[PDB]
């Protein structure tokens, strides 16, 4: 499996989504890689986050787990960093998905929150209702801990 | 309901033996052994329970001592006389083993007339007979392997045949009933009412007129109804057999049965069983054969030959499977459950023997000679036993099935020889639970290694093998025992674990050694035995939820239950060990919010701020946080997310209710009972089982309302700030005392999970899990029965034979699966492994590519180079395992950097390795092809 | 049109054709008894069933019946 999993690596670092940043496996392990995500919406923007993608020894059949190792405020960021995105859902992953699919779905859910499937309810919650000091919050704790833009 | 039930065995060969062991092991409370016959040295080769020591000795009263053991709740007795009909009355169901044709009828007759069930299983040489006489009128109550398929109700219709809406699988005349109606409080267990399926996937449930509104909730299930069977007495079935089989297999079955019916006549004229592989005596029984005339198409001679010249034998796995058959069937006519086999099963096993251009063993070669396995070589041969005795097999698993195995390898006498052995591998212990579903296994074994007990029993067994037991499992981490040098000197790997991935690296690495791997695998009353042979079959192909929703929104019973295993885990198990890894969260709050444990410690320290006194203090905590996670936790739920939120309780998903406390109900009771022993028995508190104490303390000391936890409890928006976390270190500056909390391992385990999935899925609808459905969930417990583990032990078996009878063809060797629960039985010949076709390039799942490394080690480049011109594409990708040693993407000065290293240079030296598998990927390759390892030899 | 009898013992009518290959009969099955394809396996006739082959090949009649067999964990 790990030669799909370098493939993909390969076409990714030939050319990276604008998006994303310093993509890089530990050399002596490429299921799994390290990367900075840049987010785009007003309040992520202020700050890149490191990222970890860990791909299981069943990976075309399993779905890669995605993990935030910068702490985000986020409502579909668990507190440890665990990310609930649909596609890597299993679901419906599909053997032929891509990594590439899932850091545009990645992208698009740091950069468009849907309350309607939350992680931190409360989180949720403060958006609905108080978007603003959800914004300010967010903010805060972005540049609270988070790394430089590259 | 089976202890009620007497069952009469007569005969105790091999067979015998086998059914005995089994309806021991699960429980049939008497049993009566009957065979006067003197043991003699054709039954120590199927016989586990007798010895060269008793010989002479009657069978049944040698072996009752060794049944008594294997479960001592079962009334294991002898009868020394005749089957007369009084005898006969005494017993629910007889099974005849090892039995003349006539006794037989003799037999039958009465059982028919007088309602006793009555079996007869036989097996000669690689040939089993089955038959089954359950009377003119059985009842089977429980057609059905699985449990009914519960269902919850949306809606319910009222007046003209009542339209139901559920949140399953339904049939036109199927009888269900409802529980846990509301509105229509009648209906709960009322009588059974007829179904009626529509287009449009509603039902219909007849006359409901006078039925009340629809309120809520509601589970619907179908009940089971009973069967009646009907069965011909052997007197008849002999001339019409009603022998279960495939449309291909029937006649091979009928000439086997027209085979039986001749060695019958063969005893009745002559008065001995034929010579071992005589042809005088094949020819006699063919011509006896032939002279019966059709059954109420053409006879197969050659079959009934060959069928006369291998019945001379007892065959350690024949025996296994059939009395594994004849055991479950057993247990049907004793419980009532399942279906039994319409008339007749015949199983043939002579794939076992040598092909047809190959010679068969000689009447001479097959003689007795005063020694184990004179029932074996009876059939195979003497050579064959001594290449047997050669064998040295890697046995995975030292489970039920690997227990089975170990009794057929010390029947057959493999490894009896110099250079031969078994080795047993295994690291569980022996639980308790591990007793009674395998023979194995006795009161002094508990908690002792699995394969030590094993390889102790199995040379119990027979002395001559040598057993070696090793207490380390098969995974990527125990290479340095299972290496190559093992390997060297196994001939075959037999494999009995319990998951899918133990199974996937066992048949990984037996692809790799090019071992010869046969497979075991059991759930419930289903069994496949699988064998895998180098270059001949294919390879082993194995199978593959978030907290995401399980959090806010579980909509199946798993989700429940494990919503349930967390909380008890966080509770229980992990929080604690939080508490007492670091103190430094204790003391100083700048930390406490960069170590992110703040919820978990705030829920442990509960509604109360001083540590807990007594047990009637600390009852308060189970009850707070009832109240906490069933009510306020959900009502937040509902206030975030309104009924009419833009609705979103639509469709599969619908509103939830808060629950509310009461003292009275059972399951409220049980939960906060459970809690409050789990949480003493961590802090050190003296647990207590009063419930009528407890009941008081909780309607004498209540709290007022639920909505001011707000005061105790903090919101997640704020716990993870300073001001939340300085708070909490003011109250828990008194829990940082005293002995640490011990954490409580899944004693009131299994009543928490119980009480918080019953509450959940009445909460969310969801249908509510029994005691054993959820222990079998939380547990991880492997439905199995001892019966389908003796039948696939005794396939794997007769795979064995076919693969230490050296070089076989693809159509010799067989596939079988088995479920016995609705008379299904099929072995079929395995395919040849796909062929892999890529240009220029042809391979299948065993193919490599060898490669030295050379007295000096050649670069990267030098073997690039060699396999591009052995095999004609250009490397452009090479990795061992997960580490990428090439790739052509690379830049220039990356690619010649790794090119002039050598591959031990890129790699990390395993002690004592001589091959090293590396993955290649070449040019204009499709997506996920899995090209050839290349085995780097040193 | 057949019958494929699943894990539960219940016989479940398909509509299937001819030429349609076993992969989507499986899927069907998938889809219906909710059940993932990796963990079982079909049979006509006692003999099983490949994935990539047609119908044709394994000789389905008319209303037949197909049995789903699972992979066992263990034991
Ligand atoms: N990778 C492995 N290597 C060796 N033994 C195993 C492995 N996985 C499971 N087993 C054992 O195989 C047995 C199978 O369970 P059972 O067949 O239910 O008794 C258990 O005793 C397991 O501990």
């Amino acid at each position: 499996a790990s030669k799909r999993v370098a493939k993909e690596l390969e076409d990714l670092q030939k050319e990276l989504p604008k998006y994303l940043r310093n993509l890089s496996s530990e050399e002596d392990n490429v299921l799994v890689w390290h990367a900075l995500l840049l987010p785009e919406r007003p309040p992520y923007n202020l700050k890149a986050f490191r990222l970890s993608i860990s791909f299981p020894r069943e990976y075309p059949f399993q779905p890669p787990t995605v993990k935030f190792t910068t702490r985000i405020y986020h409502p579909n960021v668990d507190r440890d960093g665990r990310v609930c995105l649909p596609i890597i859902s299993k679901k419906n992953w599909k053997a032929s998905t891509r990594t590439s699919q899932v850091l545009e779905a990645l992208n698009m859910l740091v950069n468009q929150p849907e309350p309607g499937q939350p992680v931190r309810l409360e989180l949720a919650e403060q958006l609905t209702q108080d978007p603003e000091l959800f914004d300010q919050m967010a903010q805060e704790f972005t540049l609270q801990f988070g790394v430089d833009r590259p | 309901r089976i202890q009620g039930a007497k069952v009469l065995l007569s005969g105790l060969q091999g067979l015998g033996a086998e059914v005995a062991k089994n309806l021991v092991l699960m429980g049939v409370g008497s049993l009566t052994l009957h065979d006067p016959h003197p043991t003699c040295w054709s039954d120590l080769a199927a016989q586990f329970l007798l010895s060269e020591q008793d010989l002479g000795r009657s069978r049944a009263e040698a072996s009752q001592k060794l049944l008594a053991e294997l479960n001592g709740a079962v009334q294991v007795s002898v009868y020394t006389g005749d089957i007369t009909k009084d005898l006969l009355l005494d017993f629910q169901v007889v099974v005849l083993t090892a039995s003349r044709l006539e006794e037989q009828l003799r037999v039958g007759t009465l059982c028919h007339e007088h309602g006793v069930c009555f079996l007869v299983a036989d097996t000669r040489g690689l040939v089993g007979q089955l038959f089954c006489d359950f009377g003119e009128n059985f009842t089977v109550q429980d057609p059905t392997e699985a449990e009914p398929l519960t269902a919850n109700i949306q809606h319910i219709s009222q007046g003209s045949p009542g339209i139901l809406t559920l949140r399953h699988h339904f049939h036109t005349g199927d009888w269900v009933t409802f529980s846990g109606i509301e509105g229509m409080v009648e209906l709960n267990g009322c009588d059974p009412r007829p179904l009626h399926v529509r287009e449009d996937g509603t039902l219909e449930i007849g006359d409901t007129t006078a039925f009340s509104c629809y309120l809520r909730g509601g589970a619907v299930t179908e009940v089971k109804r009973a069967k009646t069977v009907s069965h011909e007495p052997l007197d008849t079935a002999l001339l019409q057999p009603r022998v279960v089989a495939q449309s291909a297999q029937k006649v091979r079955a009928r000439c086997l049965h027209q085979s039986f019916r001749a060695l019958h006549k063969f005893q009745q004229l002559h008065g001995r069983p034929p010579k071992p592989w005589d042809p005088v005596d094949a020819e006699m029984v063919v011509d006896l054969a032939q002279a019966m005339g059709p059954l109420k198409e053409q006879l197969d001679e050659a079959l009934v030959r060959t069928v006369a010249l291998s019945s001379a034998g007892g065959l350690s796995p024949m025996a296994a499977v059939l009395g594994a058959v004849a055991a479950q069937e057993v247990l049907k006519a004793i419980s009532g459950k399942f279906m039994p086999l319409d008339q007749w099963l015949y199983f043939d096993a002579l794939d076992c023997l040598p092909e047809d251009g190959d010679p068969f063993p000689n009447p001479e070669d097959c003689a007795p000679r005063r020694c184990r396995y004179d029932g074996q070589t009876a059939v195979f041969g003497t050579n064959f036993q001594e290449k047997l005795s050669h064998q040295h097999y890697l046995l995975v698993g030292a489970g039920a099935v690997g227990c089975e195995l170990l009794k057929s390898f010390a029947l057959m006498g493999l490894g009896a020889g110099d250079g031969g052995g078994v080795t047993v591998a295994d690291m569980d212990h022996v639980e308790l639970s591990n007793l009674s579903r395998q023979f194995l296994f006795r009161s002094q074994d508990i908690h002792r290694k699995k394969a030590e007990v094993a390889a102790e029993a199995t040379r119990r067994l027979n002395a001559d093998l040598q057993v070696t037991p090793l207490n380390l499992q098969l995974d990527p981490t125990t290479e340095d025992i299972f290496g190559d040098d093992f390997f060297s000197g196994v001939n075959g790997v037999a494999a009995a674990l319990d998951t899918f991935e133990a199974r996937d690296y066992v048949a990984a690495r037996c692809t790799h050694f090019l071992k010869p791997l046969l497979e075991a695998g059991t759930m419930g009353t289903r069994g496949s035995a699988s064998v895998f042979i180098p270059h001949v079959t294919e390879n082993y192909k194995a199978p593959s939820d978030p907290v995401c929703t399980v959090r806010y929104i579980p909509a199946t019973t798993e989700h429940t239950v494990q919503w349930a295993k967390g909380e008890f885990d966080d509770l229980f198990c992990e929080s604690a060990k939080t508490i007492n890894s670091h103190p430094q969260a204790l003391s100083s709050p700048e930390d406490l919010v960069k170590s992110q444990k703040q919820p978990l410690l705030q829920t442990m320290r509960g509604v109360l701020t001083e540590r807990p006194q007594t047990w009637q203090d600390c009852v308060l905590w189970a009850f707070g946080h009832w109240q906490l996670r069933f009510h306020y936790g959900i009502t937040q739920l509902l206030r975030t997310y309104p009924p009419d939120k833009v609705p979103f309780w639509s469709g599969p998903k619908q509103c939830p209710q808060p629950l509310k406390f009461d003292a009275s109900q059972d399951m409220h009771l049980l939960y906060v009972l459970a809690a409050a022993n789990l949480y003493a028995q961590m802090h050190g508190l003296p647990g207590s089982q009063d419930q009528t104490a407890l009941r008081g303390l909780l309607n004498l000391l209540p709290l007022p309302d639920p909505q001011n936890l707000d005061r105790i409890f903090a919101s997640e928006l704020e716990l993870d700030s300073p001001s939340g976390c300085k708070q909490l270190h003011e109250d828990l500056k008194t829990w940082s005392k005293g002995p640490p909390l011990k954490p409580l391992t899944f004693n009131f385990h299994v009543d928490f999970v119980v009480a918080a999935a019953s509450l959940r899925a009445q909460n969310y609808g969801i249908p509510v899990a029994s005691h054993a459905e959820t222990k079998r969930i939380v547990g991880r417990i492997i439905p199995a029965v001892v019966t389908t583990t003796a039948a696939v032990a005794g396939l794997v078996g007769l795979e064995l034979y076919k693969v230490v009878g050296g070089p076989r063809p693809r159509h010799a060797f067989r596939h079988s699966y088995l479920h016995l629960a609705e008379n299904y039985f099929s072995r079929w010949v395995p395919k040849a492994p796909d062929i892999q076709k890529f240009h220029h390039l042809k391979w299948t799942c065993w193919d490599r590519l060898e490669v030295p490394a050379g007295q000096p080690e050649r670069t990267l480049e030098s073997l690039l180079a060699h396999i591009q011109e052995l095999q004609g594409l250009r490397v452009t990708m090479l990795l061992h395992g997960s580490a990428l040693l090439y790739s052509a993407g690379w830049s220039e000065e990356k690619q010649t950097q790794h090119l002039s290293r050598r591959v031990t240079d890129l790699v990390k030296k395993v002690p004592g390795q001589r091959v090293l598998v590396l993955e290649l990927g070449y040019e204009g390759e499709e997506d996920d092809t899995n090209f050839p390892r290349l085995h780097y030899k040193l | 049109s057949i019958l494929v009898r699943n894990d539960k013992g219940r016989s479940s009518p398909y509509e299937v054709q001819l030429k349609q290959t076993v992969a989507e009969l499986k899927q069907q099955v998938c889809q219906k008894e909710r059940v993932q394809a990796d963990q079982f396996w079909l049979s006509f006739e006692g003999r099983p069933m490949d994935d990539e082959h047609p119908l044709e090949e394994y000789g389905l009649m008319k209303g037949c019946t197909v049995f789903m067999n699972l992979r066992l964990r263990g034991g």
